[PDB]
RNA sequence: AAGCUCCUUCGACGAGUCGAGUAGUUUGGGAAUGCUGCUCAAAAUGGGAGGUAAAUUUCUUCUAAAGCUAAAUACCGGCCA
RNA sequence: UUGACCUCGGAUCAGGUAGGAGGACCCGCUGAACUUAAGCAUAUCAAUAAGCGGAGGAAAAGAAACCAACAGGGAUUGCC
């Protein structure tokens, strides 16, 4: 048995975390954390931009993976997550923002490296049918197969997947228990925290037909592209100006 | 705004109308050598790049192949005749070929182009 | 933006992105012959011909660094496997 | 320089456990030491704790070891009293 | 683009066995909350609430799910005795308490 | 065209061939002096593109640098150094170019190409009589040769702002207070 | 086709340790009877200890595979086996990077 | 000797160099801003940079590792005014 | 035996060339601290002063592995 799992069911999972070329410090802080908490998953070094997104699939193929999660920066600024299952299974592409990562000395919490975590879920994955295949997805991303032997024997987190606004809040907690006054559980931030805003599902490793589409979702380039119009206007009003006040000087 | 030692990188523009007169003359030994020649080349009208400023036009460096050769002026007489010729720019769209040949025949209607020798 | 005729454009002596010169690519073949291989390529020819195609994509990887790379210099061997063998 | 225990400090869960936490304020329940096995083993840290630098290998390992069969004696004499208490 | 007979299809074909009555609850370890967050929060822009919410959610699961799992059997409470690597280095916690401690001590350094 | 041959072997630097004239050539330079006089390039398809030809008045001193760091490291380069140390013992010559041509753990082995300016053949001969002029001497000691333009980052682009049209200049350039007379 | 999730005979992680112990200082459990814990929530205990004779033949002689590391899995001191000497051996000489 | 025009023929373009990893230094600039040392070490419908959620990494723009070149610019020094 | 080639040597051999000075401005290397601010440390002074090497009447750079996203610009240098 090469699946290093010692269970009765084999619930077999390997992850491929992959980074792209131009991904920033705060990017590769936020994809070392998320690495540190799957066991079943291995880093990847930068990926080339020119390259085809179905390179991925005999990529992960080389190293027997069956998820992706794909970094993928645009700028150096901005970043995209993709979820995949690597032959043929769905594939759902975020935008990733407000990045917390680890080390940032306001977090308070701490939990075992591999540890088997307990998935909070929220009930509007059970009910949008968009919403239910990118919680699948996050199981298999983020399961931990019981049996693994990279894991730890103790359960002391909890990773939490909420829906507020037309994204998704990720947050990692610990498990802290305290005695019952005459035991109770609370909990403190560990881990990362961002927000995931689903751009498209498709079905296929990294192509295929479109399921899903945001149709609200708002680019950051496209914010920035407003600000220069916006300049550019303001100097053609002026231009304008002056025009009509000479046309009027001569009048 | 001082926290360098700016004393020693300070300068004075007291010789403004000095220069003005040394560019003149400059100028003015060009047309000796240039006798009836223009001190300057003909340079094509070009748009400028940005959104800003692309409801402008302006100089650019010299006249690409294409419309050089729509106007009848051959590449190895251009720079010979005082015409400046750029290697480097495409034309892209017919509104900035017709306005260089347009330029380059009101050239050659007000040239006086001596024999060779 | 603004409405301009657009216009064809004589296709530039810069591009290398058409039929490449065949005197390079016989040069190249021959001079693999002549020069033999790096002890690093010996590796992968090892592993290709045991089968071990994961391996070498692995090993090529480690050692030149980029993932198409190692996608070429796989593909590269594995045209001199065929070739050693249609010549045997 | 202020004691730690004066202001108000959470406690960070590190390489050595949390474990189960106390409310402040509360009752924090005295665990009596009064059997001889437990009083070993804590007389067995503090020994070890002042006699502190050993420059042998084998007699710094010796002083490790009476702990561990300190804890052991210990583990296993409260283990029985678990099951005395269970059974009968 | 909302294909739902698509999304469903495509969901068929990954989904693995979750259903309770036939997998026990150490093979997922995955709660889906009853309540929906967002109904607890009523502006997004309210840091201190939305964080509130986010907390409460994820409460729930672990209460819920220490429950399961020590009816299944499964270790819970990390002994200890049992040491071993975190997410978060000692370094890391240790500039995490240094700074606790400055804060605590500039506050009661104010009212001395 | 042996030339095209010799560019894709030089391109292959580890194979057997290449790695069987390398140690062993890397031992024979071993043998003779620090910096010596060699007579024919090793390389000729190498120093023939960098600019030698077979005229009076070029010729070829190869030297081997001690390698690693001063952990400061030094901003200048090997090669750099290589081409210094043979301009010194040649003081009527002047440096062209230079090549790689061995390395081994020790020492780095390169090839300096240099042009006699004194001589006739190469003041009668335009497209080398611009190194006769006063305004080129000891070009590697000022970084004008190719490794002195990759140290001082002589490029265009954005990712050059600092340091092409000169460092030290644009810095001054960038921190000097004009006051014109109508302020 | 579909991918099999196994670790391959070449893997980093092919071979796993019992010990369930990161990269931790082994300074921890130095007074404990047990050595980690295994993946099951159960913990390792110790093997046994060595004779204080042995110990001295050992330090004056050392043995071939002699490390001066200790094993996490078990607290005695790991040393090295032949197959892997030999493979010290072939590669600070680099006279067979590998067999036949 | 030279410029062009046409074509049932051809059209060679720079390697211990890019690049990956790492250490130091530097910049407003971890898509490492640039440089240097060390380990490994390339390609040919190739390579570099950029744009782009727009459904795949399409599109745009250049051609590195060889070299020369006046002028507008600096000047407490040299010959003077 | 003789004679080529290669490589390496001798000569107060025939003809040349370099060193030193100057260094205001210019091209590189190397390289501080006082000082300023802040619990501390990085930072600032400064990629400066001192030190070393190399040119000219100017030097350096320079004819895109550039800027851009345009209806496009088109080597370098300098002023606003």
């Amino acid at each position: 048995d090469r699946s290093n799992i010692i269970a009765e069911r084999k619930n077999k999972q390997r992850v491929l975390v992959l980074s792209s070329r131009g991904v920033t410090y705060r990017h590769r802080h936020l994809l070392n954390d998320l690495a540190s908490m799957l066991p079943h998953g291995r880093k990847d070094a930068k990926f080339d931009t020119k390259s085809r997104l179905y390179e991925l699939c005999e990529l992960a193929e080389l190293y027997n993976c069956n998820n992706v999660l794909f970094f993928e920066a645009r700028k150096g600024k901005d970043l995209y997550m993709w979820f995949s299952k690597v032959p043929n299974g769905p594939t759902v592409k975020f935008y990733a923002q407000n990045l917390h990562t680890m080390e940032e000395l306001h977090f308070q919490g701490n939990c075992l490296k591999g540890s088997r975590p307990i998935l909070s879920f929220d009930a509007a994955f059970e009910q949008e049918p968009y919403l239910k295949v990118i919680k699948e997805l996050f199981l298999h991303t983020f399961g931990v197969p019981q049996g693994h032997k990279k894991s730890k024997p103790f359960i002391d987190h909890v990773l939490s997947f909420s829906v507020a606004d037309g994204k998704i809040w990720v947050r990692n907690y610990e498990i802290r228990e305290v005695e019952k006054v005459k035991t109770d559980i609370n909990l403190i931030e560990i881990g990362p925290r961002f927000v995931l805003t689903p751009i498209i599902i498709q079905e296929g490793s990294f192509g295929g037909p479109i399921l899903y589409e945001n149709k609200r979702f708002i680019s950051p380039n496209k914010i920035r592209a407003e600000l220069r119009k916006a300049k550019a206007a303001r100097h053609h009003a002026r231009m304008e100006q002056q025009r009509d006040l000479l046309a009027r000087k001569r009048q | 705004h001082f926290r360098k030692h700016w004393q020693r990188r300070v300068r004075c523009h007291f010789d403004q109308p000095g220069k003005k007169v040394t560019r003149r003359l400059a100028r003015r030994a060009k047309a000796a050598a240039l006798a009836p020649r223009p001190v300057d080349k003909l340079r094509p009208i070009v748009r400028c790049p940005t959104v800003k400023y692309n409801r402008r036009t302006r100089l650019g460096r010299g006249f690409t192949l294409e419309e050089l050769k729509a106007a009848g002026i051959p590449r190895l007489l251009a720079p010979t005749i005082g015409i400046a010729v750029d290697h480097r720019r495409k034309n892209l769209s017919e509104e900035s070929l017709a306005a260089n040949v347009q330029r380059l025949k009101d050239y050659k209607a007000r040239l006086i182009l001596f024999p060779r020798k | 933006g603004h409405k301009t005729t657009r216009r064809v454009l004589k296709e530039r002596p810069s591009r290398r992105k058409g039929a490449q010169s065949k005197r390079t690519q016989f040069v190249r073949s021959l001079i693999r012959e002549v020069a033999g291989l790096a002890p690093y390529e010996r590796r992968v020819i090892e592993l290709l011909r045991n089968g071990k195609d994961k391996r070498a994509r692995k090993f090529s990887k480690k050692k030149l660094g980029t993932f198409g790379r190692a996608k070429r210099k796989c593909e590269e061997l594995q045209r001199i496997i065929a070739e050693s063998r249609r010549a045997h | 320089v202020y004691s730690e225990k004066e202001l108000g400090i959470p406690q960070l869960n590190t390489v050595t456990p949390v474990g189960v936490t106390k409310p402040k304020g509360k009752k924090k329940g005295k665990v009596f030491v009064d059997d001889r096995e437990s009083m070993n083993t804590i007389l067995a840290m503090v020994e070890a704790e002042k006699q502190g630098q050993i420059e042998s290998k084998i007699m710094r390992a010796r002083q490790l070891e009476e702990i561990r069969e300190a804890r052991r004696i210990e583990a296993e004499k409260k283990e029985a009293e678990r099951k005395a208490l269970l059974e009968n | 683009i909302n294909n739902k007979e698509g999304l469903l299809t495509a969901l068929r074909r990954i989904q693995l066995d979750i259903n309770p009555k036939t997998t026990p609850f150490s093979f997922h370890q995955s709660v889906v909350a009853s309540k929906r967050t967002e109904d607890s929060i009523p502006q997004i822009e309210d840091d201190l609430q939305r964080e509130l919410a986010f907390m409460n959610q994820a409460l729930e699961a672990a209460r819920l799910g220490r429950s399961l799992l020590r009816k299944e059997g499964v270790p819970f409470t990390r002994p200890t005795d049992y040491f071993a690597e975190m997410v978060r280095t000692d370094a890391t916690m240790e500039k995490v308490k240094q700074k606790l401690i400055e804060e605590a001590t500039a506050k009661k350094a104010a009212a001395e | 065209g042996a030339l095209k041959y010799l560019e894709e072997l030089s391109k292959k630097k580890q194979s057997d061939v290449v790695r069987f004239l390398l140690r062993v050539r890397c031992w024979e330079y071993r043998q003779l002096n620090v910096i010596h006089r060699a007579s024919r390039p090793s390389r000729p398809d190498k120093a023939r593109r960098l600019g030698y030809k077979a005229k009076q008045g070029y010729v070829i001193y190869r030297v081997r640098v001690r390698r690693g760091g001063r952990q400061l490291k030094y901003q200048r380069s090997l090669r750099a150094t290589a081409e210094e140390r043979v301009g010194r013992r040649c003081s009527n010559l002047r440096v062209l170019n230079s090549y790689w041509v061995n390395q081994d753990s020790t020492y780095k082995y390169y090839e300096v190409i240099l042009v006699d300016p004194n001589h006739k053949a190469i003041r009668r001969d335009p497209r080398i009589n611009w190194i006769c002029n006063p305004v080129h001497k000891h070009r590697e000691c000022r970084g004008l040769t190719s490794t002195g333009k990759k140290s001082r980052g002589l490029n265009k682009g954005h990712r050059f702002n600092k340091t092409r049209a000169g460092r030290r200049k644009t810095w001054k350039r960038h921190n000097t207070l004009s006051l014109w007379r109508y302020r | 086709d579909e991918i099999d999730p196994v670790y391959d005979s070449d893997d980093t992680d092919y071979n796993v340790p019992v010990n369930t112990i990161g990269n931790i200082p082994l300074s921890f459990y130095d007074s404990y009877p047990h050595i980690g814990y295994d993946i099951n929530g159960k913990k390792i205990m110790r093997p046994a200890t060595g004779d204080a004779l042995q110990n001295l033949l050992d330090s004056i002689e050392v043995p071939e595979g002699w490390t001066g590391l200790t094993d996490p899995n078990t607290g005695k001191p790991l040393n090295l086996s032949r197959d892997e000497l030999e493979l010290i051996r072939k590669v600070q000489q680099g006279l067979i990077p590998d067999d036949v």
